[PDB]
């Protein structure tokens, strides 16, 4: 693209040695090692090329997506999570960290410890901080920022260190829900700076009574535990998600040009295909995007083209094209379809991962791309597995996880004790109501995703 | 009007006083239920963690009855 | 447009009109089913009076109104009403047309089939609907609630209905239908009342009765042991500053209203309490069935908020009744909102749509077509 | 004198309006802490019945381990 662009040019030429310094940058923030890939992102982007009324480039920006859910608490032995949180722990002194009631060790957390591992073979994080900080004041990101990123952080790690004894005030069935480890949930509140009493009354019990004229709180009633681990999970996922949106966004605002404005001209990246020992859900999910990209060149490399040959005063005719394969898509987003069905499972409680595996065998098992070991008569297929064919390959996948992996719902009650927040960085978390992306609110986070990776495709069919 | 700004000014410092009186004894009376309310709330749980026990203790009585 | 479509969630009864905007949790737009005249004559210049007051503005200004009731639980007085009703829902307080989304509506079992017609017909016959659908009452709360086995008793304020849903639908019935719910005991007060010089007549007071009532007023747990108790000023009486202009230190009278519920021998029915109607319709189920019913009970509705509601059933079902499995009453945060919470559910389901109606379907098979896909 | 006795007026009603905010936000408080302390209370009762009850059908079970 350079040098075609008629080479000098003080401010565009700039960027071409910036964006050299972003090797040893950009690995730091979105990327994460797989067993396939050391430098694997694990967020999409659609990076945005910005330039003139005359062809030479001048900035650009950034745009990410809904991203994986369950890789903030749940993996294999070996994987990580994302670095900024590890880049911390063996970054700020063993005196900062005991302040915060803190240890140079995941194990001893909780929610680093339900990950399954720590430690890699691979990576070596205590040597790379010192490298890091070095980028770090690369971009413009100064000890004193530096500690107020690492606030936020040691929030998170406050809220892993908040678990639920399940309180034995019930004596058989249900349960309700009380902190015998009080140190622990003190300190979050502490470092929240906000009332621990009215945190645990308002999240341990949920307040509903919004009549227009905008609610009256605290009526309620305990529940069981799964419910409240469940609603508890919600709260450091959101959190995350808005985190990562708002921390990117404010990086920029030292990098991004603003002396220059003009078009823009697009570029993709997004995670490759993997194979495991074991598939799971995050496959299904991953493999559904492989399927949606190879529709996008379809529509775009095979389609699209076609289309431009019959305007552009051209005798065609249609010549024979393999199948359009419309209908591994409206299986999947118009009613009565997968993951609209999958929807219809969600929301009823206690429709469990099984029961929702079940009604995919009956519902399809007839509709082209879809066994298993009922239907078809192969040992291959376990009892607890089931097989899905894709445009070629053979995978079996399991249903562990699949509903409250998915869902991610968080509603008010939870999120307004947070918003109404006096600290600058909590409420930071929680930017002034939808930030160009508002539609309706309330539909799970689950579904969610499906909007944001059509809203992706949308935008990629009205351009060259 | 002086003596009706007088007259309002009597009512007025009388019922700041009354309203600022009413405002401590609330008060006074919500600390002394208050701490009652968590005296009971922890003596609640605590018996119903011997309630626990005390069923377990009977079941396992009734398990090793039907044993022997 | 895009990824969204936007569909309303309603659950009307005879004391709120629950409403909300698109894939809510919890109902936003709420208002009470009133609709009366100017008896007063609106000044009649100072504003051609109309608009019977209606959403949160008849409540603001009762008095001077004549509040007439259309829906007395079932039965509805008048239809012609009806229309002015839900003039307010979509209009006033939710701002969105019918003539752009779903629609979602509650249905009371055992209603009257010419209501089906009547109700379907005020939407597509006049006001475009392009689909709608009147799901039952109690199933919807089973689901939200997280339950596939238990007996559910959904009670807000117009009627009772013991439903023993705990897999399926349309089977015998196991069900009833009982006039003895929330406006019963609000017009049973001032009955009382006159013993000790209070005469709440008209329904302009007879709606506060209600606003006392959901702040003081209990349920006794021992009549009987109580009774003694009552020479104690402490427990019982209760000072109650009317907001208008009057002291009423109720003792007596906040547990001899709610008793009814138990003893319909109080408005004159020789029906049980709704613990013994509760064996009448299990005992005509299956014999392997009832293990499994006492040890989860659904109670929902504003009925299982008053302060003793729970604790009661645990000792009179006990005493008379199968005694191996664990008894164990299930009471929601928000139990009375329950409806709502799974009533936003099935109208965020796209499976939905094998069930609902739609445009062009109702031509096809003509008015009748309500009793031709649901029942 | 008057217009001394208006601007203290002014300065009276408006600490009035401020004491009778705080004693009303102060009984609404100590109501429903008084309203939760009488269901602790009953769930306190009901309860002391349950855990008795529960120490003497263990104790049943064990005299009844005893003789068999
Ligand atoms: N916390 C509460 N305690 C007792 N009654 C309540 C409570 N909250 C609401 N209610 C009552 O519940 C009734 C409304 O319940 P609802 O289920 O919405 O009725 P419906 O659906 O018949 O309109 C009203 O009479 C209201 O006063
Ligand atoms: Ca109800």
């Amino acid at each position: 693209l350079t040098f075609v662009s008629s080479n000098q040019s003080p401010n565009g030429e700039r960027i071409s040695k910036m964006l050299l310094d972003s090797n040893p940058l950009l690995e730091a923030f979105g990327n994460a090692k797989t067993l396939r890939n050391d430098n694997s992102s694990r967020f999409g982007k659609y990076m945005e090329m910005q330039f003139n009324a005359v062809g030479s480039p001048i900035g650009g920006k950034i745009t990410n997506y809904l991203l994986e859910k369950s890789r903030v608490v749940g993996r294999t032995q070996g994987e990580r999570s994302f670095h900024i949180f590890y880049q911390m722990l063996k970054g700020l002194s063993q005196s900062k960290l005991d302040e915060l009631g803190l240890t140079p060790n995941a194990p001893a957390y909780e929610y680093l410890k339900k990950s399954g591992c720590f430690d890699v073979s691979t990576i070596d994080d205590s040597g790379e901080f010192k490298i890091i900080v070095k980028a770090m004041e690369t971009l413009g990101l100064k000890e004193s920022d530096q500690n107020s990123i690492w606030r936020i952080l040691a929030a998170i790690l406050h809220i892993g260190n908040i678990t639920f004894a399940e309180a034995a005030e019930q004596r058989t069935g249900t349960t309700t829900v009380k902190v015998s480890d009080t140190k622990s949930l003190a300190a979050a509140a502490s470092c929240l700076k906000t009332d621990q009493q009215s945190l645990s009354i308002a999240l341990c019990y949920r307040s509903i009574s919004t009549g227009v004229g905008k609610r009256c709180e605290v009526i309620s009633v305990p529940m069981d535990c799964n419910q409240a681990a469940y609603s508890r999970d919600a709260l450091a996922k959101a959190l995350y998600e808005r985190l990562f949106n708002w921390l990117v966004s404010k990086i920029n605002t030292i990098i991004n040009c603003t002396t220059e404005k003009g078009p823009v001209i697009g570029i993709l990246d997004i995670y490759g295909f993997e194979v495991f020992q074991n598939n799971s859900f995050e496959q299904l999910n991953i493999n559904f995007c492989n399927e949606k990209l190879q529709q996008l060149f379809i529509e775009l490399t095979l389609k699209s083209e076609q289309e431009e040959y019959v305007r552009e005063g051209i005798e065609w005719k249609n010549i024979e094209y393999f199948n359009n394969k419309p209908i591994c898509e409206l299986i999947e987003k118009k009613p009565i379809g997968l993951i609209s069905l999958l929807d219809e499972a969600c929301l009823i409680a206690k429709s469990t991962d099984q029961t929702f595996l079940d009604s995919i065998c009956k519902q399809f098992e007839k509709n082209p791309h879809l066994q298993s070991y009922v239907v078809s008569k192969d040992r291959s297929i376990g009892d607890t597995c089931f097989r899905l064919k894709h445009y070629a390959g053979d995978v079996t996948y399991d249903v562990r996880g699949f509903l409250d992996k998915n869902k991610d719902t968080l509603f008010g009650d939870l999120i307004s004790s947070m918003q109404s927040s006096s600290d600058p960085l909590v409420q930071g978390l929680f930017p002034p109501t939808r930030p160009e992306d508002s539609k309706k609110r309330p539909e799970t986070a689950g579904s969610q995703f499906r909007n944001a990776m059509n809203a992706l495709i949308t935008t990629l069919l009205a351009c060259s | 009007e002086l003596d009706r700004a007088q007259e309002r000014l009597a009512t007025a410092l009388q019922k700041l006083e009354e309203a600022e009186k009413a405002a401590d004894e609330s008060e006074r009376g919500m600390k002394v239920i208050e701490s009652r309310a968590q005296k009971d709330e922890e003596k609640m749980e605590i018996q119903e963690i011997q309630l626990k026990e005390a069923k377990h203790i009977a079941e396992d009585a009734d398990r090793k009855y039907e044993e022997v | 447009d895009e990824d969204e479509t936007t569909a309303l969630v309603c659950d009307n009864g005879s004391g709120l009109v629950k409403a909300g905007f698109a894939g809510d949790d919890a109902p936003r737009a709420v208002f009470p089913s009133i609709v009366g005249r100017p008896r007063h004559q609106g000044v009649m210049v100072g504003m051609g009076q109309k608009d019977s007051y209606v959403g949160d503005e008849a409540q603001s200004k009762r008095g001077i109104l004549t509040l007439k009731y259309p829906i007395e639980h079932g039965i509805i007085t008048n239809w012609d009403d009806m229309e002015k009703i839900w003039h307010h829902t979509f209009y006033n307080e939710l701002r969105v047309a019918p003539e752009e989304h779903p629609t979602l509506l509650t249905e009371a079992p055992l209603n009257p089939k010419a209501n089906r017609e009547k109700m379907t017909q005020i939407m597509f016959e006049t006001f475009n609907v392009p689909a709608m659908y009147v799901a039952i009452q109690a199933v919807l709360s089973l689901y939200a609630s997280g339950r596939t086995t238990g007996i559910v008793l959904d009670s807000g304020d117009g009627v009772t209905h013991n439903v023993p849903i705990y897999e399926g639908y349309a089977l015998p019935h196991a069900i009833m239908r009982l006039d003895l719910a929330g406006r019963d005991l609000t017009d049973y007060l001032m009955k009382i009342l006159t013993e000790r010089g209070y005469s709440f007549v008209t329904t302009a007071e007879r709606e506060i009765v209600r606003d006392i009532k959901e702040k003081l007023c209990y349920v006794a747990l021992d009549f009987e042991n109580e009774m003694a108790t009552a020479a104690s000023s402490s427990s019982l009486e209760k000072s109650y500053e009317l907001p208008d202009g009057q002291v009423i230190t109720i003792g007596n009278e906040r547990f001899r209203c709610p008793e009814t519920l138990f003893q319909p021998s109080f408005i004159g029915m020789e029906s049980a309490g709704i613990h013994e109607t509760t064996y009448n319709s299990i005992m005509k189920c299956d014999i392997d069935i009832r293990k499994d019913l006492y040890a989860n009970n659904v109670m929902s509705g504003g009925t299982t908020m008053y302060p003793g509601i729970a604790d009661r059933m645990q000792k009179e079902i006990t005493a008379l009744a199968p005694s191996t499995m664990k008894i164990k009453i299930i009471a929601p945060p928000e139990r009375k909102y329950s409806v709502w919470i799974g009533g936003s559910i099935l109208a965020s389901l796209s499976t939905f749509q094998q069930m609902w109606i739609t445009k062009q379907e109702y031509d096809e098979a003509g008015p009748s077509i309500v009793h031709r896909k649901c029942f």
